[PDB]
RNA sequence: GCUAAACCUAGCCCCAAACCCCCACCUUACUACCACAACUUAGCCAAACCAUUUACAUAAAGUAUAGGCGAUAGAAAUUGAUGGCGCAAUAGAUAUAGUACCGCAAGGGAAAGACAAGCAUAAUAUAGCAAGGACUAACCCCUAUACCUUCUGCAUAAUGAAUUAACUAGAAAUAACUUUGCAAGGAGAGCCAAAGCUAAGACCCCCGAAACCAGACGAGCUACCUAAGAACAGCUAAAAGAGCACACCCGUCUAUGUAGCAAAAUAGUGGGAAGAUUUAUAGGUAGAGGCGACAAACCUACCGAGCCUGGUGAUAGCUGGUUGUCCAAGAUAGAAUCUUAGUUCAACUUUAAAUUUGCCCACAGAACCAAAUCCCCUUGUAAAUUUAACUGUUAGUCCAAAGAGGAACAGCUCUUUGGACACUAGGAAAAAACCUUGUAGAGAGAGUAAAAAAUGAUCCCAAACAUAUAACUGAACUCCUCACACCCAAUUGGACCAAUCUAUCAUAUAGAAGAACUAAUGUUAGUAUAAGUAACAUGAAAACAUUCUCCUCCGCAUAAGCCUGCGUCAGAUCUGACAAUUAACAGCCCAAUAUCUACAAUCAACCAACAAGUUAUUACCCUCACUGUCAACCCAACCAGGCAUGCUCAUAAGGAAAGGUUAAAAAAAGUAAAAGGAACUCGGCAAAUCUUACCCCGCCUGUUUACCAAAAACAUCACCUCUAGCAUCACCAGUAUUAGAGGCACCGCCUCCUUAAAUAGGCUCCACGAGGGUUCAGCUGUCUCUUACUUUUAACCAGUGAAAUUGACCUGCCCGUGAGGCGGGCAUAACACAGCAAGACGAAGACCCUAUGGAGCUUUAAUUUAUUAAUGCAAAACCUGCAUUAAAAAUUUCGGUUGGGGCGACCUCGGAGCAGAACCCAACCUCCGAGGCUAAGACUUCACCAGUCAAAGCGAAGAUCCAAUAACUUGACCAACGGAACAAGUUACCCUAGGGCAAUCCUAU
């Protein structure tokens, strides 16, 4: 059907500003104790995750530049090595994806 | 644009009125606003009270040392100290005489307290604002500080005394200061603590044992809104009765009423005789 | 446009000023403010009659309470104070009951006295001497 | 809100210009002039209203008679329609018969 | 604090004066370049219909005169002739512009530029028209049935309003009254004058029909037709309006959708699909007309008569509205009327003025055949009559009483006497109508009036009380202190006045006028409510190169349409600049004259048919110019719709059904289902399965109500009837075996069973039917009786974000009154979210009545023959004028009271009971007939018009208008008897304005 009467600003305020409709204050924010950026407990530090995705993208660009075209999933493991890092004794027989910047401190 | 002028001017006046309710101007001496001539004002101050002030003494009774100093400093005559002293001293003596004769039994401490109340700042400032002393008085800071109003008011009483003699001044004091006792209870002007002690002292002076506090009536003993009616006694004869919510407060009030009855200051005392 | 009302604002504010204290849209919208303001003033006029009626009924209640405090109903008090030619009205009777208990005690005693005199007289045979309080004073 | 806020500019009227200082002069040219002229012969204005008065119907009829043949086509058609309407109204509508 | 609010001029209105202004373009307009013509206003509207009729200087004069002598129309002789008490951006022109935009078209036609509402700051706390009395105190207590308009009053019975701002509705004569001048004369020629004249002042609204007539624009949709084109796979069958079935066309049944994807679509199921088929392109028919396989079907979304402009501000006895303050008088006899939805007269009301009796009222008095009434001396009173001048109301409801009608009842129709209501206030519960009470202000004073019970269906309904002296309570009545014009509708009189302009001051005195908005489903602009609700959108991963999953009757091109509408760059979340589409394809054509021009196409050969389908002569020896060329596109307001042809027939081309989540209800689509298999239901609608038999109608294929009917209707071969003997614009380049107009519908023959149970089914005449009815067998979630899963919807998170609706709301239940809001009881801390549909008479379409509204249809209703066709008569072998007869049309109307509206009666006047006793009083209540002249004074049919009696005195014993008339006067109709001069039946296609306590009986004691 249709309304029988306009609804006043008072009723509309008792509806719109009722607590159930308010935005709740979040009790689960904190500071990355080492890195020092904001984060929720159960979620990754956004800044750290972005700085990881950047390096993943650069590595993957090198991988694409080396594999040539599509349909070339290798049949061996892969290892990524930064400048001035000779292939360790454990990484022989694994594809090497050379990169041209110093290894990040967070890359172990 | 609607053509016209009357509605525009009317709206401007209404806006000005509203703008003089929010952001009111800083209050300023009545002796600066328009329509002011001191001579007519002081003469009218005289004639209004039904008193024949001597014009020169009344003139110098509204001038204060602060104003003289500020005039001396701002430029690059007598002051009202002596009149103020005479007026304050006479006011104290005459009020003491009035209260003593009206209330004989009251102790000298109580009479002195009443006299300090009536001649205090809280009441003198009230009687001095509602008789246009602030408008005529000369000072530095407006509003005039209550102490300066007090000293100017008693300077005016001193001028009145030096002009028209003691009896007329006494009538003036009866008319403006004593009237302020109207309605007030005794212990709203004579602020005391520990009333039961004072009752015991006064009863001892009259050579009778200290009073026994009993419980005359009670309702709602356990609730949060009790009523205890505590009645003092003096050798099997009542001398007071007080209400309260705690028994301690009821006893205190019984002491207060007994003190009032002994000092002749009850609620239903013979009202002062102004005629 | 030759003539246009240049001051409709003031004619509106003459009616809104009496509605600032209302609740709803009918304290700022003229079409509703007018109707409720008119009802307000009609009740304001018509309410003085009720003011008198209500204060009188309050006084009758207070006087009934006070008179019952002294074992004497309200019919007796009024219907036998006038028989003693006391023209105290009800406003002042209520004020006496609240603020002067012993004076009201005396008035109640007087009423009971006159009531007893009336009963004794009517119980008798003839026109035996009238009661000491039942003697009228003529103008 | 329908009320202006600032004050209007002041309309200055010069009560002693030539048009006002000499108003009415020669409005007794008849009585004081041996009746050579008549006051109506000083009324400046429309050809069909100099010294004549009437309600709208008579005014329109007079306009039609005296300058109807000089009017623009659309104005003249409006005038004829107006006369038709006024005739109907003044002769059939109204409180009083 | 936002939103806003404010401003000036750009210009315009009315006067005066003056008479105004390179190229291309009628073909397809804006295109360099080849053989016809132009020359009476009808009608809306008045007469309350309508038919003759009806309007387009001053003075004479609204006179002569015309006229259903009604409404109204109306002369002449003669007379004499630069400005603004304007607008200032919703005004003024429509204007910044006849642009944007709407329409195919005629045509329509804008907007704008310089702390109002709404919100936030600041959500709410029992209870209730949201206020008032108040109070120390916001709520709590007591009082309190929203506003406008229409009906007798209306609880909201109904209509209207979300809210703010701006704009929006009383114009004028004939008399009269008031104040001036002059006064037997007034007036600045015309006119009036037995105190009148001259001047001024005062008084007469807004929005809205269906319609009518005239001239333009429309057949790009649809109906039909013309010219020249196009499409129709495969199978079966071979020349057929053949069968099954694609493309294509239509639109049977169901479901979704109902502001939707769409102002008629989607999904399935269906009919046709070589023909009476379907279809692209240009042309034609034009509005009382076209077209029509007749359905009142269609003619550019709305056709029992298109659309636009004009007459037009149509008219409206109908609906709705109508704006400052205050006071005062103020209401229900009646008559006539194509009249009862209205008008006029009277009665009543109001104002001003004159005069003297007015009301009440005893005694007396009013007929022969109960209440009271009439009439006046006094008396209480102060009013009444008369004159001058206007409007407004009029056939009201309830109660007491007496009657008539229906029982002496039906809350019943009507007449009469009185009261009340529509005016204040208090009571009986709420309460217009009963009882009490009126003349109005303030009081925190007082006295009273009326006023209390006795001894069937949601949920009983104030709580209680047998025995302390009878008085008290109780109003706006009355008294008291003060002040006084300060409580009716329609109407009428009066005193004031907001704002603007002008004159003079320079806010006042005057003069003016677009001069005042709580209300017209008013208009324009702003912002709300429903609402952050309904709805919408982006396949996945990624290394932004790419890969993967899935889908399509799709895609590419030409045509038609559109006109730069996802190319680059630069600014943003679309704006500007730059760039582009290259002719061989397609369009743009042709020197003249005569001649010819018999045989089809279908693989064109066999058979077989019917619908029958260019050159010889003369003239010219010139060369490629011009235009289209783009795209994601067009018609549908932006779109699950519409869109011709060629080719690909499932794709070499093209795309994305899920924004993220969870897996509630109700809803939608689909899949599965135990046993039973129509017991569902109006019906086997839907679904699953595939068979049979009959009956009614129509012969068959086909066509129809674009958008509720596809049929038993239309058409159709066959048959029959009627008319017609014949030239160059149709029939027809036809000729009785022909053509046109009708009816019918080939052909032949004549002019008890069924079920267990049953109101259902049961001229011959093959074939066919989305036609109607019935039956066998099967089948199935139709059902007994529902259940699970999936998808969309859904609910939550994020983005974007409407609309109907809305008087205000601080929005309860039960019982009673007449219901959330009144009364009496009960209940009651505030607040979201998702559901439901009992209530908020919750938000299009019907039916009855009315209008002296509209439009029709038929006629044996009235008027006409103007136009046509015959004749007849004059006119010089043909046309002109007159007359008669006919068809064809054209204009026009539809009286009143009523069983239950219809049928049928009556309609004027008169006499008897109602109406007992001056007057008057209804009936479709009760019973019957009729059609000499002059003159004081009076009566009356409740008006007027008519009508009636009459002393004396003088002389003898059913209207008006019209016609014939010398006349003295005269008549019919007007009987619908206050009378249109002459008009009926009907609207199932209708449109607009509006209104809406039972005589006789059933049953129990
Ligand atoms: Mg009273
Ligand atoms: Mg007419
Ligand atoms: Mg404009
Ligand atoms: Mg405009
Ligand atoms: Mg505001
Ligand atoms: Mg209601
Ligand atoms: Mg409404
Ligand atoms: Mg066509
Ligand atoms: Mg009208
Ligand atoms: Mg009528
Ligand atoms: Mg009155
Ligand atoms: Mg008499
Ligand atoms: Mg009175
Ligand atoms: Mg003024
Ligand atoms: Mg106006
Ligand atoms: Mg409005
Ligand atoms: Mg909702
Ligand atoms: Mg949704
Ligand atoms: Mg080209
Ligand atoms: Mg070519
Ligand atoms: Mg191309
Ligand atoms: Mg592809
Ligand atoms: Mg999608
Ligand atoms: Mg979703
Ligand atoms: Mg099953
Ligand atoms: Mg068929
Ligand atoms: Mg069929
Ligand atoms: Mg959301
Ligand atoms: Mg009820
Ligand atoms: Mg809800
Ligand atoms: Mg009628
Ligand atoms: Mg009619
Ligand atoms: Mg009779
Ligand atoms: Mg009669
Ligand atoms: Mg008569
Ligand atoms: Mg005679
Ligand atoms: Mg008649
Ligand atoms: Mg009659
Ligand atoms: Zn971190």
């Amino acid at each position: 059907a249709a309304p029988k009467n306009r609804r006043t600003i008072e009723v509309n305020r008792c509806r719109r500003r009722n607590p159930q409709k308010l935005i709740k204050v979040k009790n689960n924010i904190d500071v990355c104790p080492e890195c020092g950026h904001l984060k929720q407990k159960h979620v990754l530090c956004a800044y750290c995750y972005e700085k990881v995705c950047k390096e993943t993208a650069e590595i993957r660009r090198q991988i694409g530049k080396q594999e040539g075209g599509p349909f070339k999933a290798p049949t061996i493991e892969t290892v990524v090595l930064y400048t001035g890092e000779t292939p360790s004794e454990q990484d022989q027989g694994k594809r090497i994806i050379e990169r041209d910047r110093k290894r990040p401190s967070w890359f172990t | 644009v609607k053509k016209g002028f009357r509605a525009a001017f009317r709206f401007q006046k209404e806006l000005e009125r509203q703008r003089l309710l929010r952001c009111p101007p800083p209050p300023v001496r009545r002796s600066e606003k328009p329509n002011w001539d001191y001579h007519a004002e002081i003469q009218a101050f005289g004639h209004r009270l039904q008193e024949n002030f001597s014009l020169d003494l009344l003139k110098t009774a509204f001038v204060n040392s602060c104003y003289i100093k500020s005039e001396e400093a701002k430029r690059q005559l007598k002051s009202n100290q002596e009149l103020s002293e005479q007026g304050t001293s006479f006011s104290q003596t005459c009020l003491t005489q009035f209260l003593e004769d009206e209330y004989p039994d009251m102790p000298t401490e109580g009479i002195k307290n009443l006299v300090d109340f009536l001649t205090g700042e809280e009441v003198v400032c009230h009687v001095a604002r509602n008789l246009a002393v602030e408008q005529l008085t000369l000072s530095e800071e407006f509003p005039v500080p209550p102490a300066v109003l007090q000293q100017t008011f008693f300077a005016v009483i001193g001028a009145l005394l030096q002009s028209s003699g003691p009896e007329r001044t006494a009538l003036f004091i009866r008319d403006f200061l004593i009237t302020q006792m109207t309605g007030k209870e005794l212990f709203e002007m004579w602020k005391i603590i520990n009333p039961m002690g004072l009752l015991v002292e006064e009863l001892k002076k009259r050579n009778v044992s200290a009073p026994e506090s009993r419980l005359t009536r009670q309702s709602g003993g356990t609730t949060a809104l009790p009523l205890y009616f505590v009645g003092l006694y003096c050798d099997k004869k009542l001398i007071a009765e007080g209400p309260g919510e705690t028994v301690l407060v009821a006893e205190e009030e019984a002491a207060r009423v007994a003190l009032r009855k002994l000092y002749g200051f009850t609620e239903n005392r013979r009202p002062w005789n102004y005629s | 446009l030759r003539n246009r009302v240049t001051d409709r604002y003031f004619r509106i504010q003459e009616v809104l000023k009496h509605a600032r204290h209302f609740r709803g849209r009918k304290n700022r919208c003229y079409r509703l403010a007018v109707r409720t303001v008119i009802r307000a003033f009609v009740k304001c006029t018509k309410a003085r009659y009720l003011k008198k009626k209500n204060m009188r009924t309050l006084w009758i209640n207070r006087i009934t309470a006070a008179s019952q405090e002294h074992g004497l109903k309200y019919p007796a008090l009024i219907g036998n104070l006038v028989k003693c030619q006391v023209e105290l009205n009800r406003k002042v009777l209520a004020d006496l009951a609240i603020y002067e208990p012993k004076t009201f005690k005396s008035l109640a005693a007087l009423a009971s006295r006159r009531r007893h005199e009336g009963f004794a007289a009517a119980l008798g045979d003839g026109k035996e001497p009238e009661g000491i309080f039942s003697r009228v004073v003529q103008y | 809100i329908g009320i202006r806020l600032t004050l209007p500019p002041p309309k200055v009227v010069d009560r002693w210009n030539e048009k006002r200082a000499m108003f009415g002069v020669y409005d007794n040219i008849g009585i004081l002039g041996n009746f050579e002229k008549h006051p109506k012969e000083l009324i400046r204005g429309p050809i069909w209203l100099r010294g004549w008065k009437g309600n709208e119907l008579q005014r329109c009829i007079r306009k039609r008679k005296m300058v109807g043949s000089r009017m623009f086509a659309d104005d003249l058609h409006n005038l004829n329609k107006r006369i038709r309407y006024l005739y109907k109204h003044f002769n059939r509508h109204g409180k009083f018969r």
